[PDB]
C-alpha cells in the first residue's frame, strides 16, 4: 500500500517519508510534533461517511508508514494511541445505536465469546491529549527522581544523548546541602561529543564531574552505586531502544555487579508491538566514521552500530510521568493506550 | 432438634421471596440453608447474587 | 454422564485434536443435558464430574485447569439477565465452537510468532506440544533460517518419537540426553520449551525437566521461551522449589532387593519460575510479561 | 499543641534521612486533647508487644472512641473542624514516631467517609450508621483478611509442616496456634529474635503458654538448625509497588540465606497492606529510636545498674547508632497472598486498580 488514493487532500505524506529518511528532523520530541501535524491535517480533510471503513483507512495508513520507516517509534505510537481513542468512541456509539454492558470490571472471554455519526472532534481531542501528554516529560518525574540518590554516594552515568536524561541529572544536583560524585563513560563512535558537551555542562552546574575513558570502568567500579540508561523507545516486555552506543557493556558490568540499574524514558516513547529480534530494529552507522583511507580500505571492513538494546533482564524500575512502574507489568499500561485490534495492521 | 418447614408444603414455587443464612462462599456462589423455607440447602450461581467489594 | 470412558478413548491420540480439548467438548456435552439455567442440579453435577476426572489422573493437572476455565466461561455466561433461552444456546454452541477457535488460533500463531527467525539461530524444542511442532513447521515453510533439533526425554519414549516426527520433515536432525544438555551454552542459539499448562505468572507445567533448563539458561543469559496454543489457563502457585499433586513419589528410596520389583521413581513433573523466561508464546495478540495472571484476576475475582 | 524539641545527641554524619531524636513525660497538656492518644503514645515510646497489623487496629479502636464521645455542636458544624482535629492527631503522631501505610490507608478512607455524609443529614442518626459501617470496614478489612490467609494457607501447607518464622508478625502467630490446637497438626516453629528487640523472645513465651514446641534463635549464626528446614514465613510490615518489602530487622539476611541454600521464602498479607509509593533500599526511608536498648547489659529491659556502658558523650567522641526497619528483597519471596486469594509480588500491583 503505497500512494495512490491521496490527490488533493493530503500530500504531506512524501514530506514526511523525506524527512525520515535524509534526517532534517531531529529528537523524538519533534518527530511527534510530525506525526500529531500529519494526523490533524488527515482529520481536517478526509472524507468520513462510514466508520469501519474510516478505520480501515486510518490501519492502511498506518502499515504504510511501518513500511516507510522502523526506526522512528513515537511516531507509530502516537498514531496507535489515536486510533485507541478512535476506538472507544466507536465501541460506545455502537452501544448506543444497539439500544447489559458491564458486570463487575473489565473481564477476559471477550474474544471467544461474542461480542449519521460523529467522532470528528473526539478524533481531535484525542490529538489534545496525545500533545499534552508529549508536552513534558521530566515536569511529572522529578518529584520522584530527588529520593533515590543521597548523600556520599556515587553515579555511574552512560548515555547523555537522551535530552530527559540530562534534565534529571540537572534537577538532581540541585540542592545546596546535599553532595554527590558523577562518573560519565564516553561511547566512542557515535556519541563523544555529546559525552564532552554533558561533562562541560556537568563542571558549570557546580558539581565534581569524573571524566571516564571507555576502558577504566572496571578498574572504578567498588565504589559505584547507580545505573541509568538513556533510552530513546520503550517495548512490550518491558525492553528499550537507548539513544544509541556504549550502554549494553555498562549495563552487564552492573548486572554483574548487582549494582542497581534505573530506566528513565516516557509513556509515549511506549510502543504495543514486541521486538521479535533486535536484528531488524536496530541499525549500524558509519564505517568510514572509524578509520579513513578507501583504495586500500575494501580488505578494511569495519564495524559500528549506533542504536543499542538492552534485555528484559537487566532492567529494573521505570519511573514516569505518572510513576513507577516495572518490566513486568507494562503490558497494562499500554494496553491502557493502545487497544487490542489497533496494534495489528 | 430442629428441622420441618415454615409453610405448608416441603418445596417452594416460582417468585416467592425466602431468606437465607451464608455458610460458605466461593467455587460455585452459595449453596446455603434457608430460614424461610425448610432447613435443606439451595443455591445461588456467582451472577444473581450481586448487582454492583465483593468478594470481601 | 460418563468421564472414565472418555479418558480411556483418549490418552495418545493428539495430532488432529488437541487431548484437553476433547475433553473440554465432553465436558460441554455433559453439561448440555441437565440444563445450565437449574443451578442447582447442574453445578454439582460438573462437580461430580471434575472428581471422577481427578479420581482418573495420575500426572496431570491440564484436564482440572481446562475444567475451571469450562465452568469460569460457564459463570461468565449469564450476565445478559435478560432473556434465559438465548444463553442457553449460547452455551450449547461453545463446544465445537472451542474446536474451531483452535484452528483460528493456530493460523494466528503462524503468523506473528514467525518474525523471531534471524540469520543463523539453531532452534530445541523441548517436550511435547502440537503448537510448537506447528510453529515449527510453518518456519520450515517460510524457509528464514533454521535448525530443528530433538531430545533423549524419558516418559514413555516421547523424545524418539518428536525425532521421528522431526525426520518425516527432512530437515537434518542432531539430538539432546537430558544430561548431556549441559554442554549447551551458545552454539544453540535460542532455547524453546513447549507447555502442557500455564499457572499464575512464569508458571508452567510440561514433563521430566524444565527448572534445570531455565536454571541453565539464567546461568547464560540465554533467550528462554515458553511455546501454546489457547486452552491451559490455572490458578496455581506452588511454596517450595518445586510443589505438584504427584502420582509417581519424590525420592523413593527403593525397599532392599536383590531381584528387581520397583525401581522408576522420582520427580516426573516439572514447574518453572517467573525470573527465567524472557518470552511467551500465545495466539492472544502479543502478550508476555504478566497477562495471563492480569487475566485470571479479570475471571476470577476471588 | 505544647513543647518540641530540646533534645541530646548528634545528627550523626553517617544516615541521616529522617529526623532523629519528642514527647514523653507530659507537662502543661492541652485541654481538647483526648488522653486515650497520649497513652498510646507513652506506650509506643518503650513498646515491645505490637507491630504494624495491631497497631492500626488499635488506632482505629481509638478512633472509633472518639467519634463516640463527639456530638454535633450548636455554632460549628459537623464537617468544620474534624479535619482539622485529625490533622492535629496526625501530625501528633509523626512527632511520636513515624507511621505504617495501612494507618494512612486507614485515614484516607476516614476522609472519604466524611466527605461522603452530608451535614444536613439528621446527626443522631447519622453516627448511628456511620459507627456500624467502621465496624463492617473492620471485620472485613482485617478479621475476614486474617480468615482468608489462614485458608489459603491451608490449601497450601503439607501433611505436618516445620515453620520458620521473624519477630511478632501477629497473623502468622494466630495461623500457627490455629495449626497446633484447631487443625491439630504438628508444629516444629522456630523463632529468630535480636538484640534490640525482644519480640521474638514474647513470640516464644506466647506459643509456650498454649503448648507449643518452640526453637529459639539469636544473630551469631542461623544457619546451625538449617544445616532440615523446609518452609519458611517471613516478618512483615509494609509492600511496595516494585515487588519489595519493607520489614524489620535481618529477614533480608535470612531472604538471602534461603536463596542460597535448597529454598525460597514466602510472605502473606493483608489486602490493604500495600502502598502505591516506591523505594530501593535500606537508605530511603530509616525508621528509628534512641540509642538506648543495647547500653542496658542484656537481660531484661528496666534493671538500672552501674558498670561500664554510657558513653555516647562522655569519652572521646563515639556514636552508637542503630536501625530498626530495613530493605527485604524481591527476587526470593515469590509469594503473595490477600483478600485476592492468589498472586506472585512480580504482580506488584495488579490489585491496585481492583481494590
Amino acid at each position: 500500500h503505497p500512494n495512490a488514493a491521496t490527490s488533493d487532500v493530503n500530500v504531506t505524506i512524501d514530506t514526511f517519508v523525506a524527512k525520515l529518511k535524509r534526517r532534517q528532523v531531529q529528537g523524538s520530541y519533534a518527530i511527534a510534533l510530525e506525526t500529531l501535524q500529519l494526523l490533524m491535517r488527515f482529520i481536517s480533510a478526509a472524507r468520513w461517511n462510514h466508520v469501519n471503513d474510516l478505520i480501515e483507512q486510518i490501519r492502511d495508513l498506518g502499515n504504510s508508514l511501518e513500511k516507510a520507516h522502523p526506526t522512528a517509534f513515537s511516531c507509530g505510537n502516537v498514531i496507535r494511541r489515536i486510533l485507541a481513542v478512535l476506538r472507544d468512541e466507536v465501541e460506545e456509539d455502537t452501544m448506543s445505536t444497539t439500544v447489559v454492558a458491564e458486570p463487575l470490571i473489565s473481564s477476559m472471554f471477550n474474544l471467544l465469546q461474542k461480542p449519521k455519526t460523529d467522532y470528528r472532534q473526539v478524533a481531535i481531542q484525542g490529538i489534545k491529549d496525545l500533545i499534552d501528554e508529549i508536552k513534558n516529560i521530566d515536569e511529572g518525574i522529578q518529584q520522584i527522581a530527588i529520593d533515590l540518590i543521597h548523600d556520599h554516594e556515587i553515579l555511574l552515568t552512560p548515555t547523555p544523548d537522551s535530552k530527559t536524561v540530562l534534565k534529571f541529572l540537572i534537577t538532581a544536583r540541585e540542592r545546596s546541602n546535599r553532595t554527590f560524585t558523577v562518573l560519565v563513560t564516553e561511547g566512542f563512535p557515535n556519541n563523544t561529543k555529546n559525552a564532552h558537551e554533558f561533562a562541560k555542562k556537568l563542571a558549570q552546574h557546580n558539581i565534581e564531574t569524573l571524566v571516564v575513558p571507555d576502558s577504566a570502568v572496571f578498574a572504578l567500579m567498588s565504589r559505584v552505586g547507580k545505573v541509568i540508561i538513556g533510552t530513546k523507545a520503550v517495548f512490550v516486555n518491558g525492553g528499550t531502544i537507548s539513544s544509541n552506543s556504549g550502554v549494553s557493556s555498562v549495563c552487564e558490568c552492573a548486572r554483574e555487579f548487582r549494582t542497581p540499574v534505573f530506566a528513565v524514558a516516557g509513556l509515549y516513547k511506549l510502543s504495543p508491538l514486541y521486538p521479535f529480534d533486535v536484528e531488524k530494529f536496530v541499525e549500524f552507522g558509519g564505517s568510514q566514521r572509524i578509520l579513513p583511507r578507501m583504495d586500500p580500505r575494501k580488505r578494511l571492513d569495519t564495524v559500528n552500530q549506533i542504536t543499542d538494546y538492552v534485555p528484559p533482564e537487566n532492567i529494573d524500575i521505570y519511573i514516569t510521568n505518572v510513576g513507577g512502574f516495572n518490566p513486568s507489568f507494562i503490558y497494562r499500561i499500554a494496553w491502557d493506550n493502545y487497544k487490542q485490534i489497533d496494534v495489528h495492521l | 432438634t430442629s428441622h420441618c418447614r415454615f409453610y405448608e408444603n416441603k418445596y417452594p414455587e416460582i417468585d416467592d421471596i425466602v431468606m437465607v443464612n451464608v455458610q460458605q462462599i466461593a467455587e460455585m456462589g452459595a449453596y446455603v440453608k434457608l430460614l424461610e423455607y425448610d432447613n435443606i440447602e439451595g443455591m445461588i450461581l456467582l451472577s444473581e447474587l450481586s448487582r454492583r467489594s465483593i468478594q470481601k | 454422564f460418563n468421564i472414565t470412558e472418555t479418558y480411556l478413548r483418549f490418552l495418545e491420540e493428539d495430532t488432529e485434536m488437541t487431548m484437553p480439548i476433547a475433553a473440554i467438548e465432553a465436558l460441554v456435552t455433559l453439561l448440555r443435558i441437565k440444563t445450565p439455567e437449574t443451578a442447582a442440579e447442574m453445578i454439582n453435577t460438573i462437580k461430580s464430574s471434575t472428581e471422577e476426572l481427578i479420581k482418573s489422573i495420575p500426572n496431570s493437572v491440564s484436564l482440572r485447569a481446562g475444567c475451571d476455565i469450562f465452568m469460569r466461561f460457564v459463570l461468565r455466561n449469564l450476565h445478559l439477565y435478560g432473556d434465559w433461552e438465548n444463553c442457553k444456546q449460547h452455551l450449547i454452541e461453545n463446544g465445537q465452537l472451542f474446536v474451531s477457535r483452535a484452528k483460528k488460533s493456530r493460523n494466528k500463531i503462524a503468523e506473528i510468532g514467525v518474525d523471531f527467525i534471524a540469520d543463523d539461530d539453531i532452534i530445541l524444542v523441548h517436550g511435547y506440544s502440537r503448537a510448537v511442532f506447528s510453529l515449527l513447521n510453518h518456519a520450515a515453510n517460510k524457509f528464514i533460517r533454521f535448525r530443528c533439533v530433538v531430545t533423549e526425554s524419558r516418559p514413555s519414549k516421547q523424545g524418539n518419537q518428536l525425532y521421528t516426527l522431526l525426520e518425516q520433515k527432512g530437515i537434518p536432525v542432531t539430538l539432546i540426553v537430558d544430561s548431556a544438555v549441559g554442554a549447551v551454552i551458545d552454539k544453540v542459539d535460542k532455547v524453546f520449551v513447549g507447555a502442557e499448562g500455564v499457572a499464575e505468572s512464569g508458571g508452567i507445567i510440561n514433563l521430566v525437566g524444565t527448572y534445570s533448563v531455565g536454571v541453565l539458561a539464567h546461568n547464560a543469559r540465554k533467550p528462554f521461551y515458553v511455546v501454546t496454543e489457547s486452552h491451559k489457563f490455572v490458578r496455581m502457585f506452588p511454596l517450595s522449589s518445586d510443589d505438584l499433586p504427584m502420582a509417581g513419589p519424590p525420592l523413593d528410596f527403593t525397599r532392599r532387593t536383590d531381584d528387581l520389583e520397583d525401581a522408576l521413581r522420582g520427580p516426573t513433573i516439572d514447574y518453572t519460575a517467573q525470573e527465567y523466561i524472557t518470552a511467551l508464546i500465545t495466539d492472544l495478540g502479543v502478550l508476555t510479561p504478566s497477562a495471563v495472571s492480569e487475566e485470571l484476576i479479570k475471571m476470577w475475582y476471588d | 499543641p505544647g513543647i518540641s524539641s530540646v533534645i541530646p545527641t548528634v545528627l550523626e554524619q553517617s544516615f541521616d534521612n529522617s529526623s532523629l531524636i519528642s514527647v514523653k513525660e507530659l507537662l502543661l497538656n492541652k485541654d481538647l486533647i483526648h488522653p486515650s492518644i497520649l497513652l498510646l503514645t507513652s506506650h509506643l515510646a518503650h513498646y515491645k508487644i505490637v507491630g504494624s497489623i495491631p497497631r492500626c487496629i488499635a488506632m482505629l479502636e481509638v478512633f472509633q472512641i472518639v467519634i463516640k464521645d463527639y456530638q454535633t455542636p450548636k455554632g460549628t458544624t459537623l464537617s468544620r473542624n474534624l479535619t482539622s482535629y485529625l490533622s492535629h492527631q496526625i501530625d501528633l503522631l509523626k512527632k511520636a514516631r513515624p507511621l505504617s501505610v495501612t494507618m494512612g490507608n486507614a485515614i484516607r478512607w476516614l476522609k472519604q467517609e466524611i466527605s461522603l455524609i452530608d451535614p444536613s443529614t439528621p446527626d443522631k442518626a447519622a453516627k448511628k450508621d456511620l459507627c456500624e459501617k467502621i465496624g463492617q470496614f473492620a471485620k472485613e478489612k482485617i478479621e475476614l483478611a486474617d480468615q482468608l490467609i489462614i485458608d489459603n494457607a491451608s490449601t497450601q501447607i503439607e501433611e505436618s509442616t516445620t515453620i520458620v518464622t521473624y519477630g511478632s508478625s501477629k497473623v502468622l502467630t494466630e495461623l500457627l496456634l490455629h495449626n497446633a490446637i484447631s487443625l491439630k497438626k504438628n508444629i516444629k516453629v522456630i523463632v529468630v529474635d535480636s538484640r534490640p528487640l525482644f519480640e521474638g523472645r514474647k513470640m516464644a513465651e506466647t506459643l509456650r503458654n498454649a503448648g507449643v514446641n518452640v526453637m529459639y534463635a539469636l544473630i551469631t549464626s542461623l544457619d546451625t538448625i538449617f544445616n532440615d528446614v523446609d518452609y519458611v514465613f517471613l516478618g512483615a510490615h509494609s509492600i511496595l509497588s516494585n515487588g519489595f518489602l519493607y520489614s524489620r530487622a535481618g529477614t533480608a539476611m535470612l531472604a538471602m540465606s534461603a536463596k542460597r541454600r535448597n529454598i525460597p521464602v514466602l510472605v502473606c498479607c493483608e489486602s490493604l497492606k500495600f502502598s502505591q509509593r516506591v523505594q530501593l533500599d535500606s537508605v530511603t526511608f530509616n525508621e528509628l529510636a534512641d540509642p538506648n536498648d543495647l547500653v542496658n547489659i542484656d537481660y531484661e529491659n528496666p534493671v538500672e545498674r552501674r558498670g561500664n556502658k554510657g558513653a555516647l558523650l562522655n569519652q572521646f567522641i563515639k556514636e552508637r547508632k542503630f536501625e530498626k526497619k530495613k530493605l527485604a528483597m524481591e527476587n526470593k519471596p515469590k509469594g503473595n497472598k490477600i483478600g485476592g486469594k492468589k498472586g506472585s509480588e512480580g504482580e506488584s500491583k495488579d490489585a491496585s486498580n481492583e481494590e
